[PDB]
C-alpha cells in the first residue's frame, strides 16, 4: 500500500572483466585501452 | 617435513592403539564396534582412549566433537575430516 | 504453571525422608516404602538443580511505629552458628 | 582451597566459578533456548544469502552497517549538556592545554633571563 | 554455548572438567610415568564417590572441584601445535586461498591448466544443478517458522547431495 518510488533497483554490479580478459582497468573498447596504456607508460 | 597418510594404514594405527589399551579384550574388537554399549566401558575410560588418539596424532579435538566418535569407525572418520587423509 | 514447576522442581526423590516411629518393624516400614515411594522421582527437569548460596547476616534495625497497641514488642538478634560445630552446643 | 579469585575491570571471571550457573531457574533455560532461537534464525539466513552461487557483492551485513553510524554521526543526536557532560569537558579539554601553557612559559622565562645574564653557554650555538 | 543443544548438560561440564585436570598434569608432570601414577590418582580421587545421585551434594562437589582445579593449575598449559594459541594455530593461513576464487585468471593460463578446468566446469555445473528446487524446498518446507536448531537434514528425500554444501565441501587442505 506504500512504495513511494518507480525506479529500479540499480545498477547490476557489472565488473568490467569476464567480457574482454585482455582489457586494461577503464572502458570495454578494446582499441583506446591500447591506446591508454600507450600513452600513460610512454 | 613430510608425513604420508592413508585411510587404512590409519585406521590400522587406530585399531593398533585400542588393541594396545588392556582392559578392552582383543577378541570382540571390530572396526566398527561401539564403545559403551557393547565393550561396557564406561564414560571417562572413553575420554581417556580420546586423550590417546589426541596425545598419538598430535592435535587436540574439541569437547564439542568428543562426545560422539563411540567406535573406531568413526574416529577414523573425524581424523581423515582433520588432516584431509584422502588422495 | 508456576505451582506445576514448583512441585516438579522440588519433591523429588533424593532430597525426601520417609521417617516414621512407633509400634511397627524397620522390615515392614522397608516394604511398604518399597512398594509404594519406588518410582516416585529423582531426575531434575533440564538440569536445574537448586543450591543454597551462603547468605549475609546484615546487622540493621526496622521499627513499625504503631502507638494504638497495648504492649510493645522486641526482637534483637546476633549472628548464627549454623548446625555442625559444638559451638551450637 | 582458593582465595576465591576476585575479578577486576580486566581480568575476567572465567565460567567455572561464576557461581550463577548453578542455581539454574526457569527463566534462565528459557533465555538459553530464545537465545539459540535467535542464532539459529540469524545463522540460517546467513546459510542461505552465503551459498548462493547467483550471489556477487558482499552478504551485506546489517549489524556492521548499524554499529557504524552508531559509532561515527549517530552521536550528537541524542546529546544534552549536562553537569557531567560539560565539567568533563572542561577539565579534557582546557586543562592540559593550560598546564603546557604554563611549562611554556616557565621554560622560556627562564631562558630568557638567562641569556639576558649574559652567561649563556652559546660557545658556538649557530643553528638556531 | 554449543551449536546443537541449547546448553551443556552437568555430566558434560564434569567431563570437560576432567579433560582440562588431566591436560594439565600433563602439562605439570614430567617423565610421563609417574604423570600416569598422578592420573590414575586423580581417576581414583573421582571413583571416590563416583556412585552417588545426590545432584545437590554432586553440584556442591563440582563447586570445590573447579575451586581445587583453580588452586592448582598450570600457567602455560601443553597445547598442541595446532590447537588454539598453539605454536602454529593457522601458520598456512597465508596458502589458503578460497575456491571462489581461481576463475578470475587469463585464458592463457587457464589453457595450461586443461583437464581441472574441464573438472571445475563440472562441478560448478553440479552445484548450479541442484541448488535451487531440492536444497530451497527442503530448507522452507521441513524447518518450523523458528529453526530452533542449527543441524540441517540431509538429502534423504530422493537424489542429490545434502543442502548447502559448497562452502564446507570446498575448504582447503590445511596444509598446501
Amino acid at each position: 500500500p506504500t512504495l513511494r518510488w518507480q525506479e529500479d533497483p540499480e545498477p547490476e554490479d557489472e565488473n568490467l572483466y569476464e567480457k574482454n580478459p585482455d582489457s586494461h582497468g577503464y572502458d570495454k573498447d578494446p582499441a583506446v585501452d591500447v591506446w591508454n596504456m600507450r600513452v600513460v607508460f610512454f | 617435513d613430510a608425513p604420508p597418510l592413508t585411510l587404512e594404514g590409519i585406521k590400522d594405527r587406530v585399531l593398533y592403539v585400542l588393541k594396545l589399551y588392556d582392559k578392552i579384550d582383543p577378541e570382540k574388537l571390530s572396526v566398527n564396534s561401539h564403545f559403551m554399549k557393547d565393550l561396557g566401558l564406561d564414560s571417562l575410560d572413553q575420554v581417556e582412549i580420546i586423550m590417546a588418539m589426541e596425545d598419538e596424532f598430535g592435535f587436540e579435538i574439541p569437547d564439542i566433537d568428543a562426545e560422539k566418535l563411540m567406535c573406531p569407525q568413526e574416529i577414523v572418520d573425524y581424523i581423515a575430516d582433520k588432516k584431509d587423509v584422502y588422495e | 504453571a508456576d505451582l506445576t514447576e514448583y512441585l516438579s522442581r522440588h519433591y523429588k526423590a533424593p532430597r525426601m525422608v520417609l521417617a516414621a516411629a512407633g509400634g511397627l518393624e524397620h522390615r515392614q516400614l522397608l516394604d511398604l516404602a518399597q512398594k509404594h515411594f519406588s518410582g516416585l522421582s529423582g531426575t531434575y527437569d533440564e538440569d536445574a538443580v537448586p543450591t543454597l548460596t551462603p547468605c549475609r547476616f546484615t546487622g540493621s534495625e526496622i521499627r513499625h511505629r504503631e502507638d494504638g497497641l497495648p504492649l510493645a514488642h522486641v526482637a534483637i538478634a546476633v549472628e548464627g552458628p549454623g548446625w555442625a560445630n559444638p559451638d551450637n552446643v | 582451597s582458593f582465595p576465591k579469585y576476585e575479578p577486576s575491570r580486566l581480568a575476567s571471571l572465567p565460567t567455572t566459578l561464576d557461581p550463577a550457573e548453578y542455581d539454574i531457574s526457569s527463566e534462565t533455560r528459557k533465555a538459553q533456548a530464545e537465545r539459540l532461537a535467535i542464532r539459529s534464525r540469524l545463522k540460517r539466513e546467513y546459510q542461505l544469502q552465503y551459498n548462493d552461487p547467483s550471489r556477487r557483492g558482499v552478504v551485506e551485513d546489517p549489524a556492521l552497517i548499524r554499529w557504524t553510524c552508531a559509532r561515527s554521526a549517530n552521536v550528537y543526536p541524542n546529546f544534552r549538556p549536562n553537569t557531567k557532560t560539560s565539567l568533563l569537558g572542561a577539565l579534557f579539554g582546557i586543562g592540559p592545554l593550560i598546564f603546557w601553557y604554563y611549562v611554556f612559559k616557565t621554560d622560556r622565562d627562564r631562558k630568557e633571563k638567562l641569556i639576558q645574564e649574559g652567561k649563556l653557554d652559546r660557545t658556538f650555538n649557530i643553528s638556531y | 554455548f554449543l551449536p546443537s543443544a541449547a546448553y551443556l548438560t552437568h555430566q558434560q561440564k564434569v567431563l570437560q572438567l576432567y579433560k582440562r585436570a588431566l591436560r594439565h598434569l600433563e602439562s605439570r608432570c614430567v617423565h610421563r610415568d609417574k604423570y600416569r601414577y598422578f592420573a590414575c590418582l586423580l581417576r581414583a580421587r573421582f571413583d571416590e564417590h563416583k556412585n552417588e545421585k545426590d545432584m545437590v551434594k554432586a553440584t556442591q562437589l563440582l563447586r570445590e572441584a573447579e575451586k581445587e582445579f583453580w588452586h592448582g593449575q598450570h600457567p602455560q598449559p601443553y597445547i598442541f601445535p595446532e590447537s588454539p594459541g598453539g605454536t602454529s594455530y593457522e601458520r598456512y593461513e597465508c596458502y589458503k586461498v578460497p575456491e571462489w576464487c581461481l576463475d578470475d585468471w587469463h585464458p592463457s593460463e587457464k589453457a595450461m591448466y586443461p583437464d581441472y578446468f574441464a573438472k571445475r566446469e563440472q562441478w560448478k555445473k553440479l552445484r548450479r544443478e541442484s541448488w535451487e528446487r531440492e536444497v530451497k524446498q527442503l530448507q522452507e518446507e521441513t524447518p518450523v517458522g523458528g529453526p530452533r536448531t542449527e543441524a540441517l537434514p540431509p538429502a534423504r528425500k530422493q537424489g542429490d547431495l545434502p543442502p548447502l554444501w559448497w562452502h564446507i565441501v570446498t575448504r582447503p587442505r590445511e596444509r598446501p
